[PDB]
């Protein structure tokens, strides 16, 4: 399950 | 297992999106903030749903965040800066008569969001808690509960957006429910950062949900983006037009001149015992107007207007409001309850149509006007007064124009619509083939002048036109003639002023004329005492020379304004008033 935190703050 | 992007993305992580781009200088900056966000939605979209098949999940719960005027899913929240004041002003427990609660409930027009984020800052810490779809659930809960006036559960939606959110959050989600973000990017340059073919879609369906949808990878474009059956598209728009340049403007070639009608834009969709109304900004009408022949104020009246040939098809037109007793329709205008008396069948809802978009399986928008036109008449049977093909008429003449003009400003129509026979329909685009022509009115908007005289004609009988006159100053006696002026009943209180004088109304004998009353070459069919009429308001462009008038002049496209019934008849305008006018 990809979690969100890393797609955005990154 | 029907999972979703915006259930995984905090609401705060929107909001400091908006932050960064609202506080942002330049274009540039502004965009590249969005585009950060939209990526990071994108590819993790992606990853969430690689093993997923056929998603219909998309930006749409955020995209609706962003641009809160195009929500068309959620009805109206209905809640007041000051219902906010007061919510806030009791949960954060302030002191009732200082100046916090009073600046938030005195506040008028910094935007609301901004005066209440400043008292929110100091007392509201707590980091937010709501996905972007939560948030989404919580307006929805506020719209549903407000179409229902259940006003206890709107406020408790409210506070769950509130005790849930950070005070920044709470700047924000009170700009979304005013719907006024005020980033300082216009909704085109969004739409052009979502996708190339956004706008040129949102034009054909007022969808945000569709455009995100249909155009959630931005490397695959959608063509032949089109007017489609039961979506809502946006109007095509008439530029105004000076006169003077008129046959220029038409491409020196054949032109339209089509009535201007005042209404409700409106378009019908429809396929079978099925229809669709949309107003000009995208909204559905069609409890009003009728989803099926059995349900509705127009659809059962209208349904058997189209010929038999006809299965699906989509028209662009005015709703009006038909008198029957006096085959008029009703301007916006009035003192009068114009819905109220149209649910009261006094009045009656008219649909007439100017454009037709689909027939059948056929798509119309990219063919010559001409072409369109030949196909309405093929659409339906007309029926007076419900259901009605807007006259129209061929022209290549400046001349034949100000004749139309002169003749709708006559018949109390406010203006003319011009269009190119070749021209395609284009949703949304204002001017190109269509113009619209009214007068060049002067700021002389309060001529108030007698009744002396009058005109029958068409209509119930009543009276067509109205002869007016200005007062010679007594040491009033004697009136000169002005200017005559359409009378048309097109609102109630000029017909109720017409059965007001019918008992006055005196034959007028050329040979044998009136001393109270003098007349230039324009003599009226009847004439009234002056004593016993009344002043009327005129609006009009210019005074001009003309010997139809006593006065020596007339008004050019005169109108009828008030009546003013507030002022006894010696209250006229005098020659010597207008002399000053003409100044
Ligand atoms: N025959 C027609 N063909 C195409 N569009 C029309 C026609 N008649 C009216 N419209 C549209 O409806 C509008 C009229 O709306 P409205 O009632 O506000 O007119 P108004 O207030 O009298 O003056 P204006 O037209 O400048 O708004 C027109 O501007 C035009 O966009």
């Amino acid at each position: 399950v990809p979690q969100w935190e890393v797609f955005f703050k990154r | 297992t029907s999972q979703t992007v915006a259930s995984h993305v905090p609401f705060a992580d929107l909001c400091s999106t908006l932050e960064r781009i609202q506080k942002s200088k330049g274009r540039a900056e502004k965009i590249r903030h969005f585009r950060e966000f939209l990526d990071s939605w994108r590819k993790f979209h992606d990853a969430l749903h690689k093993n997923h098949k056929d998603v219909t999940d998309s930006f749409y719960p955020a995209m609706r965040l962003i641009l809160p005027q195009l929500e068309r899913e959620r009805m109206a929240y209905g809640i007041k800066e000051t219902m906010l004041a007061k919510l806030y002003i009791e949960l954060l427990n302030l002191p009732r008569d200082g100046k916090d609660a009073l600046k938030l409930l005195n506040y008028r027009t910094g935007d609301f969001a901004m005066i209440a984020y400043f008292v929110l800052k100091p007392r509201c810490l707590q980091k937010g808690s709501l996905t972007i779809q939560q948030v989404n659930d919580l307006l929805d809960s506020i719209a549903s509960n407000n179409s229902a006036k259940r006003k206890d559960l709107i406020k408790k939606s409210l506070l769950q957006l509130i005790t849930q959110s950070s005070a920044l959050e709470q700047k924000w989600l009170i700009r979304m429910i005013i719907k006024d973000l005020k980033l300082g990017v216009s909704q085109q340059t969004i739409f052009s950062v979502f996708h190339n073919d956004a706008a040129e879609l949102h034009n054909v369906t007022t969808d945000l949900e569709k455009v995100c949808r249909q155009l959630h990878d931005p490397s695959v474009g959608l063509s032949d983006i089109s007017i489609t059956l039961f979506s809502a598209f946006k109007p095509m728009l008439a530029a105004i037009a000076d006169i003077e340049h008129i046959e220029k403007d038409m491409k020196h070639q054949s032109f339209y001149i089509e009535t201007k009608l005042d209404g409700e834009r409106m378009q019908m969709h429809k396929d079978g015992d099925v229809y669709k109304y949309f107003s000009r900004n995208g909204y559905n009408y069609t409890d009003q107007f009728g989803a099926s022949p059995t349900e509705g104020s127009l659809t059962p009246f209208i349904h058997n207007a189209f010929k038999a040939d006809i299965q699906i098809c989509i028209l662009d037109g005015e709703m009006m409001a038909y008198n029957p007793n006096t085959q008029t329709f009703m301007q916006k205008g009035t003192k009068f309850d114009i819905k109220r008396m149209v649910e009261d069948s006094d009045l009656q809802t008219c649909y007439c149509v100017f454009d037709v978009l689909m027939v059948n399986n056929k798509k119309l928008g990219h063919e010559t006007l001409r072409k369109r036109y030949e196909i309405l008449s093929s659409i339906f049977t007309p029926i007076p007064g419900r259901i009605e093909i807007v006259q129209k008429t061929q022209a290549h003449t400046k001349n034949e124009v100000i004749d139309a003009l002169n003749e709708a400003i006559d018949k109390r129509e406010e203006g003319i619509m011009v269009k190119q026979p070749l021209s395609i329909y284009k949703p949304d685009k204002r001017g190109e083939g269509w113009l619209k022509i009214k007068p060049e009115y002067v700021s002389m908007d309060e001529l108030d002048i007698l009744i002396v005289g009058g005109y029958w004609g068409k209509g119930s009988g009543m009276m067509s036109h109205f002869l007016c006159a200005v007062a010679e100053k007594p040491p009033p006696s004697v009136f000169h003639t002005l200017s005559r002026v359409g009378s048309g009943c097109t609102m109630k209180e000029l017909y109720d002023l017409g059965l007001k004088l019918a008992k006055y109304w005196k034959p007028f004998h050329r040979k044998a004329p009136p001393s109270s009353i003098l007349c230039g070459t324009e003599k009226p069919e009847v004439y009234i005492e002056p004593c016993n009429s009344v002043i009327v308001q005129i609006k009009a462009a210019e005074i001009v020379p003309s010997d139809m008038y006593k006065t020596g002049c007339t008004l050019r496209f005169p109108r009828i304004e008030k009546i003013r019934d507030d002022k006894e008849w010696h209250e006229c305008m005098t020659l010597d008033d207008l002399e000053q006018l003409r100044g």
